[PDB]
RNA sequence: UAGCUAGUAGGUGGGGUAACGGCUCACCUAGGCGACGAUCCCUAGCUGGUCUGAGAGGAUGACCAGCCACACUGGAACUGA
RNA sequence: CCCGCAGAAGAAGCACCGGCUAACUCCGUGCCAGCAGCCGCGGUAAUACGGAGGGUGCAAGCGUUAAUCGGAAUUACUGGGCGUAAAGCGCACGCAGGCGGUUUGUUAAGUCAGAUGUGAAAUCCCCGGGCUCAACCUGGGAACUGCAUCUGAUACUGGCAAG
């Protein structure tokens, strides 16, 4: 790695693969869902996995993980979408938007809503 | 655009007086100044060197009053300027027109003070002004106008501002209710419980 | 083969049955995953919510009857869009759709090619490839989707 | 004063006119290793009277041809 | 043709105007040649709001610029300021 | 192949100095002479002398203050493989002015302190300390 | 009159024939706010008895570093064990810009304006076993006046 | 992506142009380019700057200013400074 | 912009409180679920899920995602490595290339110094000025590290000559 070895040949820099490559540095985008279906983990884990096959508009399927506490959703079912990776699934590297396009509101919650689009409730 | 909910809370908080309120009495008489308010409030916790910094933080812009994107502005002023960044930050803390009007004991607390600036009561060299964060000159003569200056609480905080350590860098007449800037304060001319390098340490985190 | 794929679709088959919901078809995958995947057919729609509610239940006659003794993985899934047909009885639900199939031996000739849906029989599924009206034998076919294609 | 360069021939098979190559030696952009660098040209051979190797000495003028800008002004060594 | 004119600059109901000289082509904030000058409307008193380099003026004008009328007064103004 | 003598003779009174040797020598050289000759009046040695007139050495008294040698780190900027030249205003300096660099100018070589002085860039050629 | 701090404590383990042994060693270091400090590292079998020893052993080994005015006089480095530490004085007032480890070693021993950064791993025993030699290895703008034999301005 | 090029490289003459010039043509010469990356391929308007960075650099060229390019697609010219 | 009027009268929210990371308990809760930037979390009690109280941060905003640099010395010119962690070609010869002992002369290319031209304006920066402050606008300067040219300097490197 001698100077003269720069000047013959300059030092490279790998690109930066994005992990959300269905986004195509779309802050959201919007899809449909080609299938919904649950995954429960190995025998010492047991829990349920919401997540959906979506269609995008840029004509990418991936899969989405379904926030939880609201699923009115099924096949032809539009969605907005946004790139979140949770540990413990494999491909899931987008979480559907909750509160937006085709996503129940959630059922009341006191606290957080705005991550669920759930609005302030007027007593 | 200003914090309105209970004031000791805050001395509680940052276990200190902050002259929140006029001062007629004492602190503890009015609160539990020796201990953080809320149920947990009580029970001394081991914080961190970050956390001194944040709380030593959080007291100079409470005993002041500044939010909190205004605040590091004059940092970030402060720090472009030359001799002690921390050092004329103060300074230039101890130049908001309010404040002024406060060391100069027209108003008893600052928020008085500055509800006297919001509400067209002070004219900087002649000159009405009513931004609170008007930075002053030296030998600025701050004054009162006459549509106020017959206040039930211009006279009564005159009457408090002698109760406390007059100021050496401003100079005030309260017989006509104006003053002077005369000397920009110098960082001894301030109180020593602040840290200002703590304070500089934490925005250059 | 069949991995005693009947007695898993006969574990499977109860709790849905008691659901009242149909049962499609029923995959398992080891190796890469042993992951078990169900299509399931409700007529008033699936959401995943029902999902959860028969991956509990099966999961549970799962676990006791299970001597596999595989690792205890499995999804529990509504039909995609591109949705697998097993019976003669799925061929003849869907009339006259496009259904793309793969024959078992990787000889020459196999019949890796798609085609519509012109009549169905038992042993014997008519669809249409190249414009000629084939018909395949179900058994002899290593895998099959219907409409990938999204209207 | 006429500015003026002087560079050294690498060839001259075509008719009255020559290909001069400078050598100008520069420090690295980045690296900041000094390194010589070439400037071919080709300079109106004018008499055709110029070998290979001979150093020589040139200097710019209007268009002549698709590619010469460049008049020869002397010989200062004579291909040895 | 080369003229000196008025380029407008401050901001939105508080205008001010670099007289500058450029090929009458050119847009009222496009290119230009040498700015000469400024011009503020809104002085009033508090600074100065006409300071000209006329002689360059002079030197452009001689040399055949023209002049807007803008400009054309505010001369007329610094000769009448003496 | 020794292609530099003055990197050598650096490291000649670095693995000196080191060794904890009274006095080294070298090949010498017209460069090597101006290149003792500064940090010698520079007490960073006590002096050097060189002989012989086909093969002439010269050789170095080398210095110690407290069983610690006076100088202790040497590093050869502009070298052989990469050349470093500096103009006037952006002469380094050596642990803040402590340490010294020897630069080498039209008007010869001297610290970088005497460079500055007559404001002369030049080829800085190392860093004594 | 001198000033401690610790700086990190981990739990480490000991397998015996039957499981284990857990025990915690303390880090700190002791300074006197004044260029002068050393720093101690202890096990033990719970906190505050490590933190105790470690305290003390610090309390010697305290080299006295020749600094100017809460800040250093050269900008100078330090490696051990494979940790590299960069310093350098800094303006008046600037503060005490340091990764966590580094800040209070800097803090104790009277510092008051630098910088600094570390490099490669940052285990904090290292760093502070890299950073106290970088401290000591600081020279007076008279230890080389004396060395070099000259006077101060000779040098300056 | 290793060879590339025959108006190609050069000269002579004529034509042509507001202007120099394979600009064009005749003619002659057989060159010219390339590892200091020719050729080919993909991508892209360029810069002042902008964001970041302690710095060196990295990123970028929205707004504003300079320059270029284009005006359904393709081609051609006319008029005219 | 000013004056007058009435009346506290018309105007506060959003995240978060296991650690990183400022800020904690109660009750459900049952590994059902749900939470998640990572590490992780959940049982009969969970300061990590839900609600509640309390608290922290920020504020006409507050969070999430995206994108870029930074942190990253993680392409290491500044500023990394290669015995075993990834990394010395199986060995050799050798062209191009890179690099080169020592003395003198010469050259002035590199190099250095100086001058001169240029490096648009805006922008950035310093010192001002003006909008009541600020943002913003503006004077002047600095700077634009560049390039070219001229005149010098000769230690260094190169060229030439002679050793
Ligand atoms: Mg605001
Ligand atoms: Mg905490
Ligand atoms: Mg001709
Ligand atoms: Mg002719
Ligand atoms: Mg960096
Ligand atoms: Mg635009
Ligand atoms: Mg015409
Ligand atoms: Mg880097
Ligand atoms: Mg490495
Ligand atoms: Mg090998
Ligand atoms: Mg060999
Ligand atoms: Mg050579
Ligand atoms: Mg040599
Ligand atoms: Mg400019
Ligand atoms: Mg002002
Ligand atoms: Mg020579």
């Amino acid at each position: 790695a001698t100077v003269n070895q720069l000047v013959r040949k300059p030092r490279a820099r790998k690109v930066a693969k994005s992990n959300v490559p269905a986004l195509e540095a779309c802050p959201q985008k919007r899809g449909v869902c080609t299938r919904v279906y649950t995954t429960t983990p190995k025998k010492p884990n047991s829990a349920l996995r919401k997540v959906c096959r979506v269609r995008l508009t840029n004509g990418f399927e991936v899969t989405s993980y379904i926030g939880g506490e609201g699923h009115n959703l099924q096949e032809h079912s539009v969605i907005l979408i946004r790139g979140g990776r949770v540990k413990d699934l494999p491909g899931v590297r987008y979480h559907t938007v909750r509160g937006a396009l085709d996503c129940s509101g959630v059922k009341d919650r006191k606290q957080a809503r705005s991550k669920y689009g759930v609005k302030r409730p007027k007593a | 655009a200003r914090y309105l909910g209970p004031k000791l809370k805050l001395s509680r908080r940052e276990g200190t007086d902050l002259f929140l309120k006029s001062g007629v009495r004492a602190i503890d008489t009015k609160c539990k100044i020796e201990q953080a308010p809320g149920q947990h409030g009580a029970r001394k916790p081991r914080l961190s060197d970050y956390g001194v910094q944040l709380r030593e933080k959080q007291k100079v812009r409470r005993i002041y009053g500044v939010l909190e994107r205004q605040f590091r502005n004059y940092y970030k002023e402060a720090a472009r300027l030359k001799g002690n960044t921390g050092e004329n930050l103060l300074a230039l803390l101890e130049g908001r027109l309010d404040n002024v009007v406060y060391r100069m004991g027209f108003g008893a607390t600052r928020a008085e003070a500055r509800q006297l600036v919001s509400h067209k009561a002070i004219m900087v060299n002649g000159r009405v002004v009513n931004i609170a964060s008007y930075q002053v000159s030296p030998n600025d003569v701050v004054s009162i106008r006459e549509k106020a200056k017959k206040q039930s609480r211009v006279k009564a905080a005159l009457e408090l501002a002698e109760q406390r350590e007059k100021p050496t860098w401003l100079e005030v007449d309260a017989g006509k209710m104006e003053g002077t800037f005369k000397r920009k304060p110098e960082r001894s001319d301030l109180s020593a419980d602040i840290n200002e390098h703590l304070i500089v340490e934490l925005y250059s985190k | 083969m069949s991995t005693l794929e009947q007695k898993l679709t006969e574990m499977i088959t109860a709790p849905v049955e008691a659901l009242g919901f149909e049962l499609v078809g029923i995959e398992f995958i080891r190796g890469r995953t042993s992951t078990l995947r169900i299509y399931i057919d409700s007529e008033d729609g699936i959401n995943v919510d029902d999902c959860a509610d028969v991956s509990h239940q099966v999961s549970a006659v799962l676990d006791v009857e299970d001597p596999i003794t595989v690792a205890y993985n499995l999804e529990v899934s509504s039909p995609g869009l591109d949705r697998p047909l097993f019976t003669a009885e799925h061929y003849a639900r869907f009339v006259g759709e496009e259904v793309t199939l793969v024959l078992r031996m990787a000889v020459q000739n196999r019949r890796k090619w798609q085609g519509v849906i012109k009549a169905v029989d038992g042993e014997m599924i008519t669809v249409t490839v190249e414009g000629k009206d084939e018909v395949f034998a179900l058994s002899n076919i290593q895998k099959a989707n219907l409409v990938p294609h999204f209207a | 004063k006429i500015r003026t360069l002087q560079g050294r021939v690498v060839s001259d098979k075509m008719e009255k006119s020559i290909v001069v190559a400078i050598e100008r030696f520069v420090k690295h952009p980045i690296y900041g290793k000094f390194i010589k660098r070439t400037t071919k040209l080709h300079v109106h051979d004018e008499n055709n009277e110029c070998g290979i190797g001979d150093v020589v000495e040139i200097r710019e003028c209007r268009p002549l041809s698709k590619t010469k800008s460049w008049t020869l002004v002397r010989v200062v060594e004579k291909a040895v | 043709m080369v003229t000196i004119r008025l380029a407008r600059h401050g901001a939105k109901k508080r205008p001010f105007y670099q007289v500058v000289v450029a090929d009458s082509r050119n847009a009222r904030n496009g290119r230009f040649i040498e700015r000469v000058g400024f011009f503020n409307p809104i002085a009033s008193e508090k600074e100065e709001g006409t300071r000209l380099d006329l002689d360059r003026i002079a030197h452009w004008v001689g040399q055949g610029a023209t002049i807007s009328d803008r400009v054309a007064a505010l001369i007329k103004e610094v000769n009448k300021a003496a | 192949s020794m292609q530099d003598p003055i990197a050598d003779m650096l490291t000649r009174i670095r693995n000196g100095q080191a060794a904890n040797k009274a006095a080294v020598t070298m090949p010498s050289s017209k460069l090597k002479v101006a290149i003792a000759n500064v940090l010698k009046e520079e007490g960073f040695i006590e002096d050097f002398k060189v002989e012989g007139d086909t093969k002439p050495e010269l050789e170095l008294t080398l210095k110690y203050f407290q069983g610690k040698a006076v100088v202790e780190s040497i590093q050869r900027v502009s070298r052989p493989g990469l050349r470093i030249y500096k103009r006037k205003d952006e002469l380094p300096k050596v642990m803040a002015g402590l340490g010294i660099a020897v630069v080498s100018t039209s008007k010869g070589v001297m610290t970088d302190r005497a460079a500055r002085q007559a404001g002369l860039g030049g080829e800085i050629i190392c860093y004594v300390a | 009159e001198l000033q401690e701090k610790l700086i990190a404590v981990n739990r480490v383990s000991k397998t015996v024939k039957g499981g284990r042994i857990f025990s915690f060693t303390a880090l700190t270091v002791v300074g006197d706010g004044n260029g002068r400090v050393g720093f101690g590292y202890g096990k033990a079998r719970e906190v505050p008895a490590a933190i105790q020893k470690a305290m003390e052993k610090a309390r010697r080994n305290m080299i006295n570093v020749a600094l100017n005015n809460g800040t250093l006089q050269h900008p100078v480095k330090g490696v051990h064990t494979g940790s590299r530490v960069f310093m350098q004085p800094a303006s008046e007032g600037t503060g005490i810009i340091a990764g966590g480890a580094m800040r209070a070693v800097l803090e104790v021993a009277g510092v008051h304006n630098v910088l600094a950064k570390a490099y490669g791993s940052t285990n904090p025993i290292n760093v502070v076993r890299a950073t106290i030699d970088g401290l000591e290895n600081m020279n007076s703008p008279e230890m080389v006046a004396a060395k070099r034999g000259k006077s101060v301005e000779e040098i300056l």
